[PDB]
Parts: structure tokens; sequence; C-alpha cells
RNA sequence: CGACUCUUAGCGGUGGAUCACUCGGCUCGUGCGUCGAUGAAGAACGCAGCUAGCUGCGAGAAUUAAUGUGAAUUGCAGGUUGAUCAUCGACACUUCGAACGCACUUGCGGCCCCGGGUUCCUCCCGGGGCUACGCCUGUCUGAGCGUCGCU
RNA sequence: CCGGGGGAGAGGGUGUAAAUCUCGCGCCGGGCCGUACCCAUAUCCGCAGCAGGUCUCCAAGGUGAACAGCCUCUGGCAUGUU
RNA sequence: GUGCAGAUCUUGGUGGUAGUAGCAAAUAUUCAAACGAGAACUUUGAAGGCCGAAGUGGAGAAGGGUUCCAUGUGAACAGCAGUUGAACAUGGGUCAGUCGGUCCUGAGAGAUGGGCGAGCGCCGUUCCGAAGGGACGGGCGAUGGCCUCCGUUGCCCUCAGC
RNA sequence: UCCGUAGCGGUCCUGACGUGCGAAUCGGUCGUCCGACCUGGGUAUAGGGGCGAAAGACUAAUCGAACCAUCUAGUAGCUGG
RNA sequence: CUAAAUACCGGCACGAGACCGAUAGUCAACAAGUACCGUAAGGGAAAGUUGAAAAGAACUUUGAAGAGAGAGUUCAAGAGG
RNA sequence: CGCGACCUCAGAUCAGACGUGGCGACCCGCUGAAUUUAAGCAUAUUAGUCAGCGGAGGAAAAGAAACUAACCAGGAUUCCCUCAGUAACGGCGAGUGAACAGGGAAGAGCCCAGCGCCGAAUCCCCGCCCCGCGGCGGGGCGCGGGAAAUGUGGCGUACGGAA
């Protein structure tokens, strides 16, 4: 009874897609995320899982501002000047 | 919105609209059925825009 | 279900669009290794999470 | 014709918007041809018209931004996009002026006891 | 003689060992040592003539401008006053996210200014700018059978 | 959402009457999201087209106490991985 | 990081068993024709049957996410086969003021004030709170139009429970 | 309250099956079927904790202390190489 | 209040090696934190090599086709995606 | 009753600023075990270590003696060698365990409050004029506004200082 017969009643879901981390760990009934902890301002991370930290680090995603910061660093963050025209 | 679709057809194709009915496809795109006025003819509008 | 929400339907729309085979002309390219689409999904086999 | 960015800069904003609204009519006419099924010459012109629209809008936005920074050139308070965007910590530093103050005590100390240039015989 | 079985060799299959390669790792050392409310990290969704993934990019969407370079890109088509690459200092940068009008259904607003509507008469529609918390200095409006002074 | 009790008030000086109307018509508008199909001895969960599990609506004729069992009509199916 | 036969060693590959166990729950199929290279299994007609209104019928909720529909294919899958399929490949398909969501509160969840806490934070939901940004009538002020008469916002008097 | 259907449950055959339809099913036979009844959805209680008409039962096929990661390559006078 | 000498398995850019050579070396030489699994926290692979150059086998013939037989390319198909 | 100060406390989509979150190898402040060893085990050991929390920088922290010493004395901090597996702690069992002196790398010193003297001699903000203007500054005006006597600035700080 506790196995195959009991697996047929799984029809309503506990977790949904989180709006901050994108993972399906937003507990609908506790209103919190088990992956990032969305209503908390700080994201949840721990030193007892080094493998979970390297799945979400600054090198994981697009870096759509930091990679321009790294390029702009080499010229002293020059701004408001143009190269000399032809 | 349906209002924006209505006033967008009225400017690009210079035809007034009876009503607009929208749906969202499983493709993800929004399809709009735009009914013209009874005095404008939809296929003679379609000819000048290209679809035939 | 038929009582979808907008974000779920949009996610299903993207996962519908990624489920097409590769175009025929990509493996005539010079630096090509792809034989087929290995990220394919069938509705009966893989249940997409959710 | 090839729409260049060098000869759009001397034009006025209204005759630039006229070209922009003409090229958008060109995109709509080309996208109708794409869905009806058209020539490859019509299909390959979509990338040409899109980058021309990007060029015209880039010229319009650059001209507007240059006039905004000409208007706010001598003003104490300017909009944050026209303010210099360095890094956040570098924008929260002290000025040249602020790092170049020293007190009246250190001013008279530097005056009274300057660092002398000297040498010692071997 | 024949079938079946055993051994060895030739050839052929099954299998991918060995060897030779290596735009990858590991380790050591050097220089620099730079994120974010001017909206970070992360995520979501889109963008190619034919495009699923990876990569790149953001409705200007496998990129715009400028500079250097100098005749290509290419799987197939199409079209030197500068094609393509590289640099990148100008411009731009959808949605969620510290995430900021209230909530997170993608829902309900409020104030002000514009354009249709109207002809300031409120409706209606579209667009733009504001509307989070804490805290510093100053301003304005206040409270007190707090301490007083004077009519 | 409505009815009542109260009566602060408003309206006109005998009329091209006024304030007012929950009466009959007339004018304009209603934005955003979901909507296909399966819903079960094959579209869900049990590693699967798994004799298991999974919430409901409709409910003909005869026999019969009967939504029992058996036969039949509308509808459905091909004997349940040969 | 130097020699393997073993560690119910690790990973990968292959045998005997073995063309064996098996393809046996829910009564049942038969004849003719068509398409085709090919038919026990596809389609059509004629039978004989079953589910027998608490159905093997007709519609929904949850869940699934294109499985729905049309055409083509028979490489792989559908434990025989297939001319067939929920398989593959091309194309299509979900239209609302009235049907639901959206609004309300339920059990309950959860900020601020406050309290606690080394700290992320936690407790607590009216409890140690100056918690109302509103309205009618009047006075004052300005605006815009038949500046007639309403409307607009600025200040004050007045009133207000939750 | 009794017989008894749907529903809920699971006595016996210690039947079938037992590299099964199935990591607990099937057949006949059975208990109950107006009330301490059955059931969907929402919500509350979380691990030395919950919850228990009490079997150390249940707490995602895991229960006399669930599951995941880390301390951790824990130690072994013992077994095998 | 205060530089220097001191620390640096993260980041950017580099150089080197008595290191490893696709069951090794990072989990990852490849569309790798990807496919896939679990409600979740998390777990987590496998997978390099035609040739110098696609010159990647035109055409004939059997078969419905997969498949063959000739012919042809190449130094070599005893290198046939 | 009213008016005007000051104090204390509110409300603003008031004018101008700042903080939040990320990464976290190295650094700072807390909190903090049990495996293990003691051939058992409880003090100890593991270990102020793993885990947990907060906060930064290109380094951080520390730092110019309420010091070391007992000498014919040295003289901020940080790091290396040595002191030293030493003094010492420890069911004095298992085990743990520095500092001074000495040799080097580097070397840099300083400022307030108080006590006093100077007419608050000091500081911030808004308006205008010209310049700089892409790290918002300079002088000139304003019978402009505030902060500050419940104390700003100059001299001056233990090496003495002031007149
Ligand atoms: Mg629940
Ligand atoms: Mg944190
Ligand atoms: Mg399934
Ligand atoms: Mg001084
Ligand atoms: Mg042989
Ligand atoms: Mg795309
Ligand atoms: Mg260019
Ligand atoms: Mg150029
Ligand atoms: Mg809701
Ligand atoms: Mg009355
Ligand atoms: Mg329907
Ligand atoms: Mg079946
Ligand atoms: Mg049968
Ligand atoms: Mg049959
Ligand atoms: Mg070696
Ligand atoms: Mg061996
Ligand atoms: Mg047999
Ligand atoms: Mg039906
Ligand atoms: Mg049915
Ligand atoms: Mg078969
Ligand atoms: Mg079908
Ligand atoms: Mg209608
Ligand atoms: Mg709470
Ligand atoms: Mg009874
Ligand atoms: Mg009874
Ligand atoms: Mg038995
Ligand atoms: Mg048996
Ligand atoms: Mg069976
Ligand atoms: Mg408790
Ligand atoms: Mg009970
Ligand atoms: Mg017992
Ligand atoms: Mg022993
Ligand atoms: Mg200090
Ligand atoms: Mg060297
Ligand atoms: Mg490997
Ligand atoms: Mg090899
Ligand atoms: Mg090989
Ligand atoms: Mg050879
Ligand atoms: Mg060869
Ligand atoms: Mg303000
Ligand atoms: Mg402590
Ligand atoms: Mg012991
Ligand atoms: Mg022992
Ligand atoms: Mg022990
Ligand atoms: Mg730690
Ligand atoms: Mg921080
Ligand atoms: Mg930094
Ligand atoms: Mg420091
Ligand atoms: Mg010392
Ligand atoms: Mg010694
Ligand atoms: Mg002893
Ligand atoms: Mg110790
Ligand atoms: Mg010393
Ligand atoms: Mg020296
Ligand atoms: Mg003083
Ligand atoms: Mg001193
Ligand atoms: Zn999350």
């Amino acid at each position: 009874t506790k196995g195959t017969s009991s697996f047929g009643k799984r029809r309503n879901k506990t977790h949904t897609l989180c709006r901050r981390c994108g993972s399906k760990a937003y507990h609908l009934q506790k209103s919190t995320c088990g992956k990032c902890g969305y209503p908390a301002k700080r994201k949840r991370k721990y030193n007892w899982s080094a493998k979970a930290k390297r799945r979400n680090t600054t090198g994981t995603g697009r870096m759509r501002h930091l990679k321009i910061v790294y390029r702009r660093f080499r010229h002293g963050f020059r701004e408001g000047t143009t190269p000399k025209p032809k | 919105n349906k209002h924006q679709i209505k006033q967008a057809v009225k400017k690009l194709y210079d035809i007034d609209v009876a009503k607009v009915n929208t749906l969202i496809r499983p493709d993800g795109e929004k399809k709009a059925y735009v009914r013209l006025a009874p005095d404008y003819d939809a296929l003679d509008v379609a000819n000048k825009i290209g679809i035939i | 279900s038929s009582h979808k929400t907008f974000r779920i339907k949009r996610f299903l729309a993207k996962k519908q669009k990624q489920n097409r085979p590769i175009p025929q002309w990509i493996w005539m390219k010079t630096g090509n290794k792809i034989r087929y689409n290995s990220k394919r999904r069938h509705w009966r086999r893989t249940k997409l999470g959710l | 014709a090839k729409i260049k960015a060098r000869d759009l800069r001397g034009k006025k904003k209204e005759e630039l918007l006229k070209q922009l609204d003409d090229l958008k009519v060109e995109l709509s006419q080309l996208r109708v041809a794409k869905v009806t099924g058209g020539a490859a010459s019509k299909l390959s012109k979509i990338r040409v018209v899109r980058k021309s629209i990007a060029r015209v809008l880039t010229v319009i936005n650059q001209t507007q931004k240059e006039n905004l920074r000409k208007f706010y050139k001598g003003k104490k308070y300017k909009p944050l996009d026209l303010r210099p965007k360095k890094t956040r910590a570098m924008r929260r530093r002290l000025n040249k002026h602020e790092e170049s103050l020293k007190t009246k005590k250190q001013q008279r100390k530097e005056r009274l006891y300057p660092l002398r240039k000297y040498a010692v015989k071997a």
C-alpha cells in the first residue's frame, strides 16, 4: 500500500519556479525558496557545500557588466573622451 | 493591448477597426484577429499590403 | 492543465521551440562536430520537471 | 543606397525621423514578403535595413546626448547619466582638492623643516 | 568418410585495448589587484535570410557609432567615399532580482504633464516623469498642564 | 448591495417655473491572463501503452424490492505486449 | 604515481545457460473487397459478439504540454507484424464586458510600532504607537471657458471611530 | 439498530503469483455501510522534533530517531587483498 | 591617525615545468555543471582521432528498400561519414 | 485668551547626499563541536579547529610603551632565522607549549581632549558674476540663511609646553 499504490496520489505540487534564482525550489506553502531564500535579502549559501557554490558564482552567468568593467579597467576607466578622428 | 492594436492598424493601414480579438499561441506569439468596418473590404486591404 | 498561468505557458512555449531537429546545412560547415540534436525531449519519456 | 553614419550628422532631427519612419515602412514591407515567400534579394535586405535603422537611431541619440551635455556643461547639478560613471567606490572618493588640503600645523612644519638634499663622503 | 566436440593456423566478424598524436588539465612563479540604487552577482525571455545547442547580443538585439587595419564572410544564397577582423573611449542596454508605488495574479493604483477623445467637462485610450526603507545636514509645517517672558 | 428613522439644507414666486428623479427611451466604452487535446486497462503518478492508484456531472427498456445480478437500445470496442 | 591472478576489487567488453524461460487476468472472431512490393493485425461492407446507463458511453478538476489536426515516411521505438500509431518529418490549430482568474474573507500566513537578539534575524498582529492625507457646508486665493454659472486646486474653520 | 449496493476496509483459502500485472497485486469468501462515516482542495505542527483511539505505528518504497551536504580518506587489537 | 617589509587554492593578464596523456590529468580536452535523477536540499555522467586535400564513391545492374555487384577517387577504402 | 523665545519630539513624493546586496583565496570581530588520541573513559587531546554569523581592503590587522629588562642596559608595529620542542602547562598520563636577548627584511612618525590666550578670530548651505569645467573647485559680491559659547578654529600634547 505504502509504495506503488501510494504513488498515484501525487497530483499537487510543493515547489514552483523561483523568481530570483530560476530553480524549482519556491515552496508555495511556506512562501520561501529552498535554493536561494528569495524573501530574505541575502542569498543562502553555505561552506559545507563547495559544489553548490560553484554552480552559482560570479563566473557562472553572463557577466554583462563585470566583463565590461574588466575591459574598462585597463585604461584607467577613461570617460568622456573619443579617439582622434581622421 | 487591443486598444493599441486597433490604433496601430488605424495608422499603418489607414483603416478603422470594428473589433480586435487576441490570443496567445503556444509558439509564444500573440495573434490578433482585427475585424474591419463593414464598408472596408479586408481582401482589398490584403492585396495592397501583399498577402494574397 | 488548461488553467495555465502566463509564465508557465511562456516556459512551455520556449521548451516547445527548443524541441526541433538540427537544420541540414550545419554539418557541411568546416569547424563542425554536431551529428544531431542530443538535447531533444519527448513528452512521454522526460517529464520536464515542473 | 548605402546609408552612412558620416553624412547623417549634419542633418536635422525631423528629416532624420522622416528617414527612420521610411525605413520602418521598408521593414514592414520586407517582413510581409518574408511571410508570403519572396525572393532571396528581398530576404537578404532585412539585415541591411535593420542596421540602417540602428545607424539612424544611434545618430539621433548621440546628437541628443551631446546637446544635453552641452546644456548641462556649467551646472552644479546634472542628471545621473550625464554624471561620470566610474566604479561606485571610485565615485565615493575624495577630490583632488580634498586630498590636497593639509592643516596649518603641517603647513608650518613643512615650511620650517623641509627634506634636505645631502650626501656623505666615503 | 559424414554431423558434433577439442587444439593450432589463415581469413573474416564482435570489441576498442595498445601505440603515436593533444586548441585540455595539474602545479609553481610574476604583475595588476577593478562589483553595486548612475541598479551588481544571478536568473528569465527574446534577437540570425535559411538557426535547435554552444557562443555573442538586447526591440538599435550573432550587434550601432568611433579608431586601427585593409579586401573579404562563407554551409548555401543575396548584395577602397572602405568588406571583414581587432581595439573599444561614444550611444544604447527587455523582465525578475539589494529590486524601489501596493502585491507577485503578471493583478490594482495615486499625482503631474502631453497627444487623440474632447474642444477645460469629467469620462475613455495612448505616451512620458514621479510615488520603497533607514539615515545625515538644511528647509517648511506642527505638538506639548516641558521651561519661561510679555500683553 | 438595499430599505428605514431623522431633517442640517436646496429650489420658484405663479412661470420659455425651478431644484430634483431609483420612470421610458437615446449616445459611448468595458482594458489584462487562461481557453486545443487526454482525463485513464495507452496522453497523470508508479523506470513502461504496468490487472495498482487518482476528485466529480448525466444515468434508457425488461425482469425484479432494488443504482443487485442477467439480456437489450443510443453510444463505443475488438478480447487487452502475437 | 615503475611490474597483478585473485581483494563478493573499479570500469568497459563478451560467453555458456539459450534460440531456453517466456510473449496464458478481464467469453471472439469470420467472409469478401480496396490501397500496396508485401495483409491474421490497416481501411470499407456484411455478419457473429462484448461493455449493458454505478458503461469499454458522453464531458470536466488535478496533473501532462502539443500528446490535438492535416499530409508524407516506414531507418530506430510501439517485447509478433504493420500499408498502422500518442513514433519520426513537414505544416496548421486555442479568438470572450456576460465562462473562469482578477475582487472578498476563512483556517491561517505576514511587515511596520514595539520587544528580544553577538548576528543573519526572531517574536508579536493591536500588543509599550502623535497610526485619519478624507469629506460636506462656509470664509479666504488663483485658474480656465457662452469669465454667466459650474468645475479646478492652495490655506483656514467644521466634522469624522474603529 | 439488522440484511445489503456504491463507497471505505482487508478475515480466511495460510488460494493465485512469488527473476510476478505489482519493490504488497489478483480471485472467491468476508467486516462495515446515518455515523467515532467516506473523500478532494486549502492550512497548521519538522527530526531527540512533530504526530499517534498507542502498533514504537507514521513522518515521500527510508523510522527503536527521516533525508542532503560537510567534519571525513572518522577509528577498527577484526576480515579480505 | 599612520606607509614599508608580510598574506593571497577568488578575479584579470602572463610565463614556465625531470607533472598527466582521454578508465590518466579538474567532474568537465567534446553543445559540462551539460544530458539525466530526486518534491527538495542536492546528486551528476558518458563522449578525441577518415584523408595531405572531400578529392565523401558519378554512372551501369538486382532488389520496394535497407543492402549488394561492377565502375571510379586516393599512396592506401587492407582509411567509406 | 493671545503673542514670542528656547527645549524636547513628530510629519513631508521638501533640497542635496549616503547605506543595503554580491564575491570572499588572503584579513578582522564573535560563536563553536564531535569524529580522533589517551590501546577503555569522564579532565585533557582533537581545537579556539570544521560548521554557523557579521564586516572590509588591495592588502587587512597591529603600531609609536601604563614595554623589555636587572645589563657598561636597550627602545613603535609587522615578517624571517634562532631562542626551542626550551621555561612552563598536563588523570604531570596521552600530549600541549610561548616570550626576552641576538642576526637580518623594512624603517616614519604624529594629532587631539584637558590646562590656557586670542572681539567665533571657525564651519556648512543657497542666489548672482567670470574661470576651471569627464575625481564639483577658485576668487568677487549678497542690511542672504544657518551651525557653533551645552565651545569651532589658531598656538599647543608628555620628546615637556605657553607668556
Ligand atoms: Mg502542503
Ligand atoms: Mg550572507
Ligand atoms: Mg508517465
Ligand atoms: Mg591644532
Ligand atoms: Mg579460426
Ligand atoms: Mg533563436
Ligand atoms: Mg562600425
Ligand atoms: Mg573602419
Ligand atoms: Mg492570488
Ligand atoms: Mg423622511
Ligand atoms: Mg475544450
Ligand atoms: Mg494496455
Ligand atoms: Mg480472450
Ligand atoms: Mg487479438
Ligand atoms: Mg611519473
Ligand atoms: Mg586482471
Ligand atoms: Mg518456448
Ligand atoms: Mg469524451
Ligand atoms: Mg470517459
Ligand atoms: Mg516489433
Ligand atoms: Mg492523433
Ligand atoms: Mg457577443
Ligand atoms: Mg513573522
Ligand atoms: Mg448501523
Ligand atoms: Mg449492518
Ligand atoms: Mg498464500
Ligand atoms: Mg511459479
Ligand atoms: Mg498481463
Ligand atoms: Mg518544538
Ligand atoms: Mg488513529
Ligand atoms: Mg513492543
Ligand atoms: Mg584482539
Ligand atoms: Mg589603527
Ligand atoms: Mg624558467
Ligand atoms: Mg576524464
Ligand atoms: Mg587510447
Ligand atoms: Mg579510434
Ligand atoms: Mg595503409
Ligand atoms: Mg588506414
Ligand atoms: Mg526629496
Ligand atoms: Mg568563544
Ligand atoms: Mg579512545
Ligand atoms: Mg582503539
Ligand atoms: Mg569510543
Ligand atoms: Mg569557518
Ligand atoms: Mg557588505
Ligand atoms: Mg574591491
Ligand atoms: Mg590599517
Ligand atoms: Mg620586541
Ligand atoms: Mg637545541
Ligand atoms: Mg598518572
Ligand atoms: Mg592547545
Ligand atoms: Mg627580539
Ligand atoms: Mg638593516
Ligand atoms: Mg580649544
Ligand atoms: Mg607617548
Ligand atoms: Zn530561489
